């Protein structure tokens, strides 16, 4: 895309072309083989919307002089949308069967917390220190 | 013509996506998949998206002798069309669309179909499935019969 | 929109005009791909309006200085709406059988608490420190 | 001729096998196997392989008395034939393809086979049993059924 | 491939001819049996794209003097790679049934964390200390 | 083989003639029952690459002045091949049903580890030490 | 057996007549009623091979003066062949179901490592101290 | 029997006529209600001149000044040739089923040392302190 999706916080994105937002859209609906077809446009981009606005909320700033965004902002983004994406439609899909045909996807419960419960989480969680509390500072 | 399809489902795929923007019940064209086009998680559509139709082939195809020639099968295929929207009302017209859809080419000879009959057989009902607790689909289906002579190989 | 869901409290959402309120709700409705269309707009709207109530009331003020809710104000009121909206539903779909085939979700069993016990509560509760009390004060 | 296996599994083997490369319709010649030949998660083509044809007898056969001389039985005898591939268009291709290969020989007088009667009697589609999200085989198959005289000596 | 995949950054990897892009992704495909076929070309681009950024910026730099990254990054590359694939096809199957027949595959719950969660993350895993933290550091 | 799988480097694979490259792969189909027949060269290529790769790469160094590998380093090698090779495919089958008929392999299953995922890799572990760390050094 | 098992090294195994190598062959195919017959021949001769190879590397030497390969050497390496050809075949059945009618096997879950995986493995076990480390040293 | 099977070693049994080797494993089949019909003399004699072996390695010598074989060496060694022509078979079927009829052998985990996997094993294991030590020495 022309803007990259790290360029952008939430006041940008709704200043967005429909080709510079549905370019975004469409580099989030890689990141999934079934690419969500069944679920509308608004919902994608309202998603995205989300993980901006809880990227420059929860996930900026600083644990000592380290950004508490170590990784790559643009698929931090990413995964954080298409996160949220899954999260719009349901759970993980643990079980799925139909006409007999029957798989089962090995997810485990994780633990808890939102970015745990689903694989872009659990990719997304690696870029933000784990949600570790590494912070350290001083009198001076 | 419509369709020259090489296997049944695409052939029943092909009739309802040749279908006007007219001949629907509904404001929005339904959108037509095979069955295995969308995994179970997300089958169905969204809110504020078209109804969808999905397509397969239930049971066995017969393949019966027509004659002592051996020159031609008379194959018999059967298919099921689902219909899933979150509307009652919408599952019902869908149904009846496809009904009176599938009942054009209901004898061709090879005209518009590569088929002798298509026919709707039978429909169901899955309403009463659906909690009414939660939001979620509604499905209704139309099952529907394909009659043929299919050619053989044993006289080249 | 004109307004936004954080920008007003219970008082003002009875004094918004229809539009204003459907537009709040049509933005809530985003956060799943099946709208909850089948579950009446006065349900949407009550779930929005408690979710206001609830954040003004139980989720406002300081701790150590911070805001409580430091998270984004906008998107932690459309979750705690969407939230609602699904204990409106009776919850989370652990298991989902019929005609259709058969599908299940990966919960688990979780925490005993709301916000843990759905999807868009667990979200929620990210914008609001997770329920933690890092509050702190001094003699002066 | 073509064939002369002492049972017909070998026999359904022997005529795909036998098949010329000109008439699959795919651009590479499938593999033809017993069913047992295969662990269950290698069944099924790898990606940059030619697509797997299973063959087993999925049901009894049976001796019918022909007449009360007992000199020969009257045998009908049930065969199976899957194809799998990672291609929704190619099963398909594959399921076509073995309908024409086995309607030859529809009527030997046991020329190329040892039976009268070689005939695909019925098909099958399970593509609606792939899930979606992962990449996977597609199945398709033929039901054969094969009749004969089949001698007893009673008399020698 | 030519340029091999451990040669190349994320500003390269755009900049690559599509010819040399695409015998990348057909290294990568040599990674499953199955190749991964039924899901599209971009989505392994972005795979790989995503593999290659969080190499550099999440799996890079030291460990005292020692490398974070200790196996062959080619190697390193490519199960990142896979890993990622195989998480935008739904994760590992632990079941599979049908008139094919049926197959379970002796998973176990595991870990918690992205890379412990599927064959190829646990491939990769030993490629970067098990991802514990071995660094230590002096005054100066 | 003419050329021993511990003969050649990742470099020296890369020169191999197709026969030398093939004789390799023929011994390693040795090591299972079914010889991998549904799965192409190339993958079966990949793994023994990586295998070697991967044996140079981690695998390699003293450790107190013992080597880090103990046994013997063809059988290693295959056993590494053979370990990639089945993850190429998916798990160890915990179960096997066909048509008819059932069989279940008795694997229990091993931690987050991949040499205990396989029987191979369970092999193979015995090679390196099990893992452990034995190393010891001194000032001097 | 004119020659026999533990009276050869790796290097002797591929010198050996071919009916030398087939009578140590014949010898281990005693070592299961169902003699791995649906096992080629040349699967039997590398496991052997490897068995003879690994006695000589892993399992050769001396703990506090005692020789680590206590038992006798010869029905060590056949159940350490026996042991290598279970795993070719994929591990110890722990259930198997036909036509024929079916049966379980007793087997539990057991340990990790592979010689406690299956049954010849746990008898080429008792050989060499059960993997103990009676080892002991002392300063001169 | 002539020689009793307490009377000979691995160099004796080899020395044996048919007809006493036979008397012998005609003795051993006496400990079973099928006496394993289906399976092969030359099995049977194999497990039983290991069974001869790994007494005279294993379970010979002393420790206080005891025999390690405390038992009548006669039915010990029965026993554990028992035990190896079961594990020639597979495990102790903790369950069986034909045509329709059924069974089930109270079997229990039981541990993970291969004499303790079946009955005759068990019989085996009192007469060898049951793996236990009673070893004692002291400076002279
Ligand atoms: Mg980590
Ligand atoms: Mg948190
Ligand atoms: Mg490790
Ligand atoms: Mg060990
Ligand atoms: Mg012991
Ligand atoms: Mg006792």
């Amino acid at each position: 895309p022309d803007p990259s999706i790290d360029e952008v916080s939430k006041s940008d994105w709704d200043a967005l072309t429909t080709q510079e937002q549905d370019d975004i859209i469409s580099q989030v609906e890689n990141l999934s083989s079934t690419g969500w077809v069944n679920t509308s446009r608004e919902r994608k981009a309202e998603a995205i919307r989300s993980a901006i606005a809880e990227r420059d909320t929860l996930y900026s700033g600083n644990m000592s002089r380290l950004p508490t965004l170590d990784g790559d902002a643009e698929y931090f983004t990413l995964y954080l949308s298409a996160h949220k994406i899954q999260l719009f439609e349901g759970g993980e899909a643990q079980s799925e069967s139909g006409e007999g045909g029957s798989v089962s996807y090995s997810t485990g419960g994780g633990g808890e917390k939102d970015l745990q419960k689903t694989r872009y989480g659990r990719m997304a969680l690696e870029y933000v220190w784990e949600d570790n509390s590494i912070a350290a500072l001083r009198t001076y | 013509a419509t369709t020259s399809a090489s296997h049944h489902v695409q052939a029943i795929i092909d009739l309802l996506e040749a279908a006007p923007d007219a001949d629907w019940t509904p404001t929005q064209t339904p959108t037509v998949k095979r069955y295995w086009d969308d995994a179970q998680s997300e089958r169905g559509p969204g809110a504020d998206m078209p109804a969808i139709l999905y397509v397969w082939s239930p049971t066995t195809s017969s393949l019966d002798r027509f004659s002592m020639d051996g020159d031609v099968f008379d194959q018999n295929d059967s298919i099921e069309v689902q219909a899933w929207s979150f509307d009652e009302t919408e599952v019902e017209q869908l149904q009846g669309d496809i009904v009176q859809i599938l009942s054009e080419y209901l004898d061709d000879n090879e005209v518009q179909t590569p088929y002798s009959d298509v026919a709707p057989t039978g429909t169901n009902d899955f309403r009463e499935q659906t909690p009414a607790r939660t939001t979620g689909h509604y499905i209704m289906s139309v099952e529907v019969e394909t009659r043929g002579l299919s050619e053989t190989a044993k006289n080249a």
